[PDB]
């Protein structure tokens, strides 16, 4: 409850910044997640940004085309149809190949290549 | 085994065709109804319904799930109705009345060209709805396509760009076969003759590599005829009888390999047909 | 209504992959199994395992399936596949050397007769999978032997990528979608800013996932954890996420 | 040995 005037000092910011860091590398992951949670609901000044954007190739708005379809069963991005993490329709930064989200954690369990024919890019096994 | 579902209907059931994946059943009658029923493990239960089309009904498609839960309905109203569905019920989407006759038949496109759907109505026309997008349609038309009007219609599978391709019959025992330019004009091609009155249904078979192009052909006059060709690109149609029953044939189907053909006629029987190794199409059941 | 046939009351059918419907006048649907008729059957369809690595063991894994189901011909055919692919017979580059395998009567005639005989059959399943695992100077010759090197036609690819397309159709209907891709993969012919994590933050290249509100994305198990317990954006965002990535 | 024994 420190008001706008030493909450915004270098000094205080420097602490909290390795803190954070230091959590970091115990790979404490999922408590710093808590602690931005609740320095999100106290500061709302230090909010995070989007990283993620949708950019057509062809202009869609303007050029009519939707967004591309799963490698397994094919259906066309967006469509519907706990267990909600399944069809989150997960992506692939290196090889511009994405599918649903559970379908290819079942089909990456026995193999190792994308499933896109005339493709040569192992996309779960490149992160390690 | 065998599977039976009640159709508790009222009056009688001109068609009916399962989905995709085995997992679903259509029913199309003259109750001015379609009652769809999910055939599962054997048990009859409904899931939807469709509660007027201002008359009967004749012939019902289910479209590639590729594009989604899309079917079709062509009846005796001059209507077209279709009933892509949305958040686990069936609404109806879309619908256009582009003739003044019956329409008879209507034949889901294949997939790779994209969600087409040809109409042979009975005022000697052909419709081919295409799927423009953001819910709209644009509707193709090609008059005095018939003299007595395309009885049934049957797309061609697709050969490596595309040339597309469809085949379609009438009342006046021409069987035709159709074709489309770099502009956009349905050009004709040829003519297939050798029917007796008229033809009922026309149907294609499925193509799994061979080089040799099959058409079946059922006549109101007693006569189901393969049509094979092999020339290759010389255009070469040249007629084969199978048999000649005692009533007249309605429906001609075929199966994925294209293997078997079943026939069912005037006689209310169903025969299995074959392809034997000398030539000539005997029964089995 | 001039053009009226109208009493229909009976039809046949073919749907699905193996079934068959009918109906008829004194009438509820009665369809049929026809799974035995067919040339084609699921239950050895999903066995057939397929690999690009180790050739041999994929034909000799197949080979006890058809034994397992009752098949005969293919107990036969697939140990001969086995013994015929060996990598004891890799062809030498020098044309000079030797004789390749595929002139060897044994070789590419043996492939022919094969496919000759399953085309009269009308059994796309064999005939996928074979050809899956089967496949001024002095300078104008080399080209010679690398067409006279393969052990299939490089004459009709046409047809076999066609057989290999609709093995892919028809598995689709059966419902198995793994392979139909193991299968399709030997097809010839083809088919800003902000890029840093945000529940690890080291760099991500491969697999990854993001709400379209939210924008912060991450490692795919790294989602599974987190999600698995929780209802809100990793980074202090508020967004509940299965409320917006999800449709 | 496989083209003529023990089908
Ligand atoms: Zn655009
Ligand atoms: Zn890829
Ligand atoms: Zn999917
Ligand atoms: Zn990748
Ligand atoms: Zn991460
Ligand atoms: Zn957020
Ligand atoms: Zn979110």
């Amino acid at each position: 409850g420190s008001p706008l005037d030493v909450l915004k000092d270098e000094r205080v910011q420097y602490w909290i910044e390795n803190y954070r860091n230091l959590l970091d590398a115990w790979r404490f992951w999922h408590k710093r997640a808590e602690f931005d949670i609740h320095r999100s609901k106290l500061d709302p000044s230090s909010k995070p940004l989007a990283q993620v954007f949708v950019s057509c190739n062809f202009c869609c708005p303007g050029c009519r085309k939707p967004l591309p379809r799963c490698a397994l069963c094919l259906i066309n991005m967006g469509t519907p149809v706990l267990a909600q993490f399944n069809n989150w329709f997960t992506w692939c930064h290196n090889c511009r190949h994405g599918g649903h989200a559970g379908h290819m954690l079942s089909w990456f369990r026995d193999h190792a290549e994308c499933p896109v024919s005339a493709c040569t890019c192992k996309c779960m096994q490149l992160d390690t | 085994v065998i599977n039976t579902v009640d159709t508790s209907h009222e009056d009688m059931i001109h068609d009916a065709q399962m989905d995709y994946y085995g997992t679903r059943l259509a029913t199309c009658s003259s109750d001015r109804s379609v009652k769809i029923f999910d055939v599962r493990n054997g048990g009859q239960i409904l899931i939807a319904d469709l509660r007027g089309h201002e008359g009967p009904v004749w012939q019902v498609a289910w479209a590639h799930p590729m594009y989604g839960n899309i079917l079709a309905s062509c009846s005796y109203d001059r209507k077209v109705i279709i009933w892509r569905e949305e958040n686990g019920t069936w609404e109806k989407s879309h619908e256009h009345a582009g003739h003044d006759s019956s329409v008879n038949s209507v034949c889901w496109a294949p997939h790779d060209y994209g969600l087409i759907l040809a109409c042979g109505s009975s005022d000697g026309a052909i419709s081919l709805l295409t799927y423009t997008g953001e819910g709209q349609w644009e509707v193709k038309k090609i008059n005095n396509a018939h003299t007595i009007g395309c009885n049934a219609v049957s797309w061609a599978p697709a050969v490596v760009n595309y040339i597309k391709r469809f085949a379609s019959g009438g009342c006046d025992n021409l069987i035709k076969l159709w074709k489309e330019e770099e502009d956009g004009q349905w050009k004709e091609e040829q003519k297939l003759e050798a029917h007796s009155d008229w033809v009922r249904d026309v149907a294609w078979a499925p193509s799994i590599g061979l080089p040799t192009s099959t058409i079946a052909s059922c006549s109101q006059d007693g006569r189901v005829f393969i049509w094979t060709c092999d020339d290759a690109s010389s255009n070469t149609w040249s007629p084969k009888l199978l048999h000649k029953f005692n009533d007249v044939v309605w429906h001609v189907s075929w199966s994925i390999t294209a293997n078997i053909l079943a026939v069912s006629g005037g006689d209310n029987k169903v025969t299995l047909w074959k392809e034997s190794v000398d030539g000539q199409w005997v029964c089995i059941s | 209504d001039a053009n009226i046939p109208f009493p229909r009351t009976s039809g046949a059918r073919f749907c699905g992959a193996g079934y068959l419907v009918y109906f008829t006048r004194p009438g509820k649907v009665i369809i049929q199994d026809i799974a035995c008729l067919l040339p084609v059957h699921k239950s050895l369809g999903e066995l057939y395992i397929l690999n690009v690595n180790d050739i041999q063991e994929t034909c000799q894994k197949n080979a006890a399936s058809a034994l397992l189901v009752g098949r005969k011909d293919l107990v036969q055919v697939w140990s001969l596949a086995t013994v015929a692919t060996d990598l004891c017979l890799g062809p030498k580059s020098d044309p000079d050397l030797e004789t390749p395998w595929a002139r060897h009567p044994f070789g590419r005639q043996l492939l022919e007769s094969l496919l000759a005989h399953y085309c009269r059959l009308r059994d796309v399943q064999t005939l996928a999978m074979l050809c899956s695992v089967f496949e001024d100077p002095r300078e104008r010759e080399r080209d010679q032997h690398d067409k006279n090197k393969r052990l299939l036609d490089p004459a009709n690819t046409q047809q076999f990528d066609d057989f290999k397309k609709c093995y892919g159709e028809i598995l689709y209907r059966w419902g198995l979608r793994e392979k139909r891709a193991e299968v399709l993969k030997f097809v010839s012919c083809p088919p800003g800013f902000t890029f840093q994590c945000a529940i690890c933050h080291v760099a991500v290249r491969g697999s990854s996932n993001f709400c379209l509100t939210c924008g912060h994305g991450g490692h795919t198990s790294h989602m599974m954890e987190w999600f698995r317990t929780q209802e809100v954006c990793p980074t202090g965002c508020g967004c509940h996420c299965l409320l917006e990535s999800t449709f | 040995r496989i083209i003529y024994c023990s089908p």
